[PDB]
């Protein structure tokens, strides 16, 4: 569970996927803005055992 | 009379009697006299989100 919600884990995953590599335009500043948007596309919601 | 004199001589040249618990403490005390080994520059944390 700790690795799932980690900001670091989401960053390393996108850098090695072909989905992200074909979307790089070649400008250093633009790629960083694009990458930060992808990190927020994954959301983790913790559960509660009281409500099952 | 004679062997009674012998008893005094034998116990005189032996000394006090020690049990097992005395010997264990002396062996442990030898390690404590060596002293601890101090190595600095060891980490006290780990990263879940590296600064960027």
């Amino acid at each position: 569970v700790m690795q799932l919600a980690s900001w670091d884990t989401r960053r390393e995953f996108w850098l090695q996927t072909d989905y992200y590599k074909q979307r790089m335009v070649g400008n250093s500043k633009a790629d960083a803005a694009l990458l930060d948007e992808m990190i927020n596309n994954i959301q983790f919601i913790p559960g509660d055992f009281t409500r099952a | 009379r004679p062997m009674l004199q012998a008893a005094l001589e034998n116990l005189q040249a032996v000394g006090p009697a020690f049990d097992l618990d005395y010997d264990q403490n002396r062996a442990m005390l030898n390690t404590l006299n060596v002293g601890p080994t101090l190595d600095p520059r060891f980490q006290t944390y780990r990263y879940l989100r590296t600064p960027e």
